């Protein structure tokens, strides 16, 4: 389940991380569009390492 | 229409006509008509391989090459031939 | 032994006879079985026969003398040409336009094994029908075994 | 017994018989293990009688009015040559015989086949009825073994010829 | 004639003689179609009996594919 | 002698140098610093599994039967 | 149900209703090949036949029209189709014949495609068909049965005349 420490997999085909584990370190309770925030160790062409994403495009791994 | 998904295709690929007929049918026309293709040849070879006589391209007879046109008819046979034994007709 | 007829002895007594077990390891093919014994016994007793004929009598014609054939056997030889070529023509088209339709109904349950509509001079007791066509059967083994 | 040569354990060194379980990649590429058994089946059948032969032929044997020839290793063409229509009859049979294995039974390679492996319905004496269950396996390993035992025996004959002392009791019986 | 009556032969019978000398009757022949394979001796050029040969065998080919697709028939 | 036999060579060491390497980037990924150890190498731990690389056939084909080698589909890939 | 002709065989069902079945089609080709060719088959066979059959017996018996090309002299029903090709009597004959069979084949595959026209109509001189449904049945297999006799008189009359080089009465 998507909650903060959780490790999940991207499902968003756009993302540079999509395929790939990341860490849920917070996720937002006030009904914003994209709450979970993930934290990637590998940064995107850009150069950023977090990304936030909707529970559906977020699968938990274990 | 004519997709398909299994193990075997549907008779209706076989055609308006083989699609009825039995496989037994089917696998003996393959037979022969690959043993008449082979007959030809053979023989066929004969002619080619004969000192001289077939200036002019003698060697060449109507039947024969009708016949050699048996071989791939029966592929065609007897593929249709498993076709139908799997779908049970 | 159940579905078919057979399974007795020449003298007359129950004798179940299947040593190799063929029926089981392929019973699907047991009609085909039954359908190429009689063919096979009905051909071996006109063979029989006939042999003591050819020695009898012949054909009115040069080829089909004594003469020119003193010996029945030779005749397959002698006569391969005209006749014998004329018999096979004519048996070969009967195998291809009679036989195998037929048999291809009984492989479906629509023939009887044997049957090729000869039944109207058959008696009309099933009883006295069922014996000639043991005596059929029978006499056929006899005669496919005294062919050779 | 089950391998009573390894100790009881299957005897699988380079795992072949788990490469259809590589999950990775290359699907469907690797033989399931029906096609591999039925394949070691055929390959120990067929290399009886092979060895049978070569042996009838170089003890001296040659069948009525058969083809002549000395070399085991050429005499296919010499038959072919000699009589082409036995070899032709021959041929096609085994063809039929070939083809009706898979034809009926279905897929081995991708293990959706129907078939026992090693059963073409030739048990024309009715042995699997005649016989008990104990009897009916120790034939099949027995029939497995004798045919892996035979296969080896080819490996020797082909080795023998073509790397000259890589088998050196067969020379001692003075074979080449 | 020859080409309806079946005796197709005829017309490949007395090819060019290897003395032929091109766009002169020197050493000529009579046939039309022909399978000789190889070069003219003089023009060093493929022989022009064998290319109406070639280009009459694709032409049945080409004519029988194109009896593949229905087409309101 | 041509090519043969010189050909094994080279697959006898090319493979000992990428399998070694491959092994040295897997070990050190788990280390405190992963980057760190690419671009100053930990000799000690290096040498070591350069060392291991002679039997490089047998361990890679053991990896594979093992589904130890090639991965499944859980990598990333472009959007289409 | 057993076909008449056969009564150990199954009738083949997809000629019923059809003119001259007498439930003979042993290898059931009607089983598996359409049955509008079929039946345009036999019917065109036929009648080729009876004309042909007809042509052959009248030469054979003289007939010989007037004036006769001097190659055409001494010519047997047999033996004359070469000469008359040469002369061009085949050739100029072959063309008509060609065109009706072209229309035709438009016509056979409109039947097919379901049209309407039955199999052998060519509303040709339909008037001495008869009126009640009846009548014209009857016709119909007057047809057929004589053509089907054609056919069968055709091939005896050209095999047994060139095997045994004979003239009318076994031709
Ligand atoms: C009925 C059994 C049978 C079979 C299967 C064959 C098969 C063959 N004969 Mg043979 N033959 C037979 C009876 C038979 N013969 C008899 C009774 C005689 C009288 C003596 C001969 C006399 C004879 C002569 C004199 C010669 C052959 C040759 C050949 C080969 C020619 C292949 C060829 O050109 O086809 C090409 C045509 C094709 C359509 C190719 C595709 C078909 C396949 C790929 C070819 C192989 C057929 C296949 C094995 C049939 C078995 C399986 C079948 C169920 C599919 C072929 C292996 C010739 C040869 O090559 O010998 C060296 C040759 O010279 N035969
Ligand atoms: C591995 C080979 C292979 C296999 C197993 C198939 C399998 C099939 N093809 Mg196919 N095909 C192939 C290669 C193959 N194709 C190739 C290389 C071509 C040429 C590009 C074709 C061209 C082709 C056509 C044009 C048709 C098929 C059709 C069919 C289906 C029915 C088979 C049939 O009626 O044959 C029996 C065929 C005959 C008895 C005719 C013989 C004519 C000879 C070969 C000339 C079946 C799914 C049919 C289909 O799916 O119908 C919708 C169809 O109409 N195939
Ligand atoms: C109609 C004109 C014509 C003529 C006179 C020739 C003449 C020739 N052809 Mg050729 N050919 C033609 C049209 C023609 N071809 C076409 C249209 C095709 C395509 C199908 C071919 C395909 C072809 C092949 C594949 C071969 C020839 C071969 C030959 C040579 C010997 C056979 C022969 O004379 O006929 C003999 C034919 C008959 C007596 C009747 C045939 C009737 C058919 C079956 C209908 C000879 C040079 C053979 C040769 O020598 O080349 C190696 C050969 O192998 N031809
Ligand atoms: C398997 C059976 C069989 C076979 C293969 C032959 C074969 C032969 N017989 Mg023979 N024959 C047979 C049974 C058979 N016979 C019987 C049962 C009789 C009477 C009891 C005769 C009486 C007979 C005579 C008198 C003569 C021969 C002769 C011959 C030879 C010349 C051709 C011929 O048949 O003559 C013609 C044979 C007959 C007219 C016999 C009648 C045909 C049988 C009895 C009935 C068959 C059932 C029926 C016709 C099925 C037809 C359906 C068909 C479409 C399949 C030939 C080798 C001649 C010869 O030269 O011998 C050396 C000769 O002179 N046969
Ligand atoms: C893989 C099996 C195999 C194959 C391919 C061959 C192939 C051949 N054998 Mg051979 N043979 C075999 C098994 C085999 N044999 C076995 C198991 C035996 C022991 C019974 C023999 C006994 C044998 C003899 C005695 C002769 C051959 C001969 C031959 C050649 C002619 C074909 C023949 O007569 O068939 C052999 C017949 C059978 C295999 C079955 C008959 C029962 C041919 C090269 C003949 C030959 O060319 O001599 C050099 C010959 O004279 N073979
Ligand atoms: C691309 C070529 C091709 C294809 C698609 C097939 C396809 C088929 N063959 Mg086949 N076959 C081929 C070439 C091919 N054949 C050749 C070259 C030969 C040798 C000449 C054979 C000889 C052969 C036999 C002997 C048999 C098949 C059979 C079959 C069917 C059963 C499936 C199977 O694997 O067996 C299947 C429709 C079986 C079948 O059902 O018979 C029709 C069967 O028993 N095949
Ligand atoms: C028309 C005759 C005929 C028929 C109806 C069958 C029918 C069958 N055969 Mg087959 N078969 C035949 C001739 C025939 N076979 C021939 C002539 C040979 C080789 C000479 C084979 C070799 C053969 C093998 C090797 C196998 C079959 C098997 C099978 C069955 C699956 C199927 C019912 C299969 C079977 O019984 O599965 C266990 C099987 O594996 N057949
Ligand atoms: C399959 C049909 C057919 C074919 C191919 C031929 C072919 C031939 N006929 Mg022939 N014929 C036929 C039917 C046929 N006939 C019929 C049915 C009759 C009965 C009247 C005749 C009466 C006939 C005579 C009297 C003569 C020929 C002759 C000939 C030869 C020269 C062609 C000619 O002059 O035609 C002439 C054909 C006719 C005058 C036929 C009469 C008109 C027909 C019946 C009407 C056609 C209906 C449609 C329009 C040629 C071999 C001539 C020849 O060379 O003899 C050696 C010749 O003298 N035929
Ligand atoms: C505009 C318009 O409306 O025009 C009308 C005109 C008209 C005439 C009204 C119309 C018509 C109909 C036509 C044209 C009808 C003609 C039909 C025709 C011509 C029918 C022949 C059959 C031949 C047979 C059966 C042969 C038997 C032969 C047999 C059975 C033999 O055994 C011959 C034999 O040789 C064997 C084989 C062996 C020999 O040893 C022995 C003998 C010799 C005995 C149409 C269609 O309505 C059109
Ligand atoms: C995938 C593919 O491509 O399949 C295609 C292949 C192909 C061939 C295109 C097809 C076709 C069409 C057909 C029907 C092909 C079959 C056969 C073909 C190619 C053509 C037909 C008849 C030839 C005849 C009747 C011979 C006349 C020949 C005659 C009457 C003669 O022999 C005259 C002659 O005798 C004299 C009088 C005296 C002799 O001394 C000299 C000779 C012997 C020469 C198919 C089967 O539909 C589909």
């Amino acid at each position: 389940m998507i909650d903060r420490n959780s490790k999940v997999r991207i499902l968003r085909k756009e993302s540079y991380w999509f395929n790939q584990i990341g860490t849920v370190a917070t996720v937002d309770q006030s009904g914003i569009r994209y709450p979970a925030v993930v934290r990637f160790e590998s940064v995107n062409y850009a150069g950023t390492n977090t990304n936030n994403f909707a529970l559906d495009e977020l699968v938990e791994v274990k | 229409d004519m997709t398909w998904e299994g193990e075997y295709p549907p008779s209706k690929v076989l055609g308006p006509i083989m699609s009825k007929m039995p496989s037994g049918l089917l696998a003996i026309i393959s037979m022969a008509s690959l043993g008449v293709c082979v007959y030809s040849c053979v023989q066929t070879g004969f002619l080619l391989r004969e000192p001289g006589a077939i200036e002019n391209g003698s060697w060449v007879r109507w039947y024969y090459v009708v016949e050699g046109l048996g071989g791939p008819l029966a592929w065609g046979t007897h593929v249709a031939s498993w076709i139908q034994r799997k779908n049970g007709m | 032994y159940n579905h078919n007829s057979g399974g007795v002895n020449f003298k007359g007594d129950t004798f179940q006879f299947d040593p190799l077990g063929l029926s089981e390891t392929y019973a699907p093919l047991v009609p085909f079985f039954r359908e190429s014994e009689i063919r096979h016994g009905r051909t071996a007793m006109l063979a029989v026969t006939g042999f003591i004929v050819q020695d009898f009598v012949r054909i009115p014609g040069d080829a089909y003398s004594f003469e020119a054939v003193p010996k029945t056997v030779g005749a397959h030889d002698a006569l391969l040409e005209g006749p014998m070529h004329q018999l096979l023509l004519w048996i070969s088209l009967w195998d291809i336009v009679i036989t195998y339709p037929s048999i291809q109904a009984t492989m479906k349950g629509e023939r009887e094994p044997g049957d090729f509509g000869w039944k109207w001079l058959a008696p009309k007791d099933e009883a006295t029908l069922k014996k000639y066509e043991m005596n059929e059967l029978l006499n056929g083994r006899l005669a496919m075994m005294a062919v050779g | 017994a089950f391998n009573p040569e390894m100790a009881g354990e299957v005897f699988d060194p380079m795992g072949f018989g788990k490469m259809h379980e590589i999950k990775g990649a290359f699907p469907n590429m690797f033989p399931n293990p029906q096609f591999l058994e039925e394949s070691e089946i055929k390959h120990g059948r067929m290399a009886m009688l092979a060895w049978t032969g070569v042996w009838a032929t170089e003890s001296g044997l040659h069948f009525p009015g058969a083809p002549v020839a000395d070399d085991w290793t050429t005499a296919l063409g010499v038959w072919a040559r000699e009589d082409p229509g036995g070899f032709g009859i021959v041929l096609l049979l085994l063809s039929i015989a070939e083809g009706e294995g898979v034809s009926h039974a279905g897929d081995n390679f991708r293990g959706v086949s129907k078939k026992t492996p090693g059963d073409m319905g030739f048990d024309w004496m009715g042995m699997t009825k005649k016989l008990s269950a104990d009897k009916l396996e120790r034939y099949q390993t027995v029939e497995k073994k004798n045919g892996r035992a035979a296969m080896i025996a080819m490996a020797s004959l082909f080795a023998m010829k073509a790397i000259p002392g890589s088998v050196p009791i067969m020379d001692m019986l003075g074979a080449n | 004639t020859p080409f309806f009556t079946g005796n197709w032969t005829v017309y490949a019978e007395n090819p060019d003689s290897a003395t032929h000398v091109f766009n002169t009757s020197e050493g000529s022949g009579t046939a039309i179609l022909t399978f000789l394979g190889g070069f003219h001796p003089q023009t060093q050029s493929l022989w022009l009996s064998d290319m109406a040969h070639h280009h009459l065998a694709i032409a049945v080919v080409f004519i029988v594919a194109g009896h593949m697709y229905r087409t309101n028939f | 002698a041509e090519f043969i036999l010189p050909g094994f060579g080279f697959i006898y060491i090319s493979g000992w140098i990428g399998w070694v390497g491959r092994k040295y980037l897997r070990a050190v990924s788990t280390s405190a610093n992963p980057s760190e150890s690419e671009i100053i190498i930990n000799v000690p731990l290096a040498l070591k599994i350069m060392t291991t690389g002679y039997i490089w056939p047998i361990s890679a084909w053991q990896e594979l039967i093992s589904n130890d080698l090639v991965a499944v589909s859980e990598e990333i890939t472009v959007s289409p | 149900a057993k076909s008449k002709a056969l009564p150990w065989l199954p009738n083949p069902s997809n000629l019923d209703g059809r003119i001259g079945a007498n439930g003979f089609d042993p290898l059931g080709i009607s089983e598996y090949f359409p049955v509008d060719y079929l039946v345009e088959s036999e019917i065109k066979h036929g009648r080729v036949c009876m004309m042909a059959w007809a042509g052959y017996v009248a030469v054979d018996l003289g007939a010989r029209i007037y004036p006769l090309p001097e190659s055409m002299q001494g010519v047997t029903s047999a033996t004359a189709h070469d000469p008359a090709v040469a002369f061009g009597s085949m050739g100029n004959m072959f063309i008509w014949i060609a065109l009706f069979e072209m229309v035709g084949w438009i016509g056979l595959s409109q039947t097919l495609q379901g049209s309407g026209r039955e199999p052998g109509d060519f509303g040709w001189g339909k008037q001495f068909m008869g009126k009640t449904q009846a009548e014209i049945d009857t016709m119909k297999l007057k047809e057929l049965t004589n053509g089907r006799a054609a056919m069968l008189a055709f091939a005896g009359v050209v095999t047994q005349s060139v095997l045994y080089d004979k003239g009318f009465p076994y031709f």
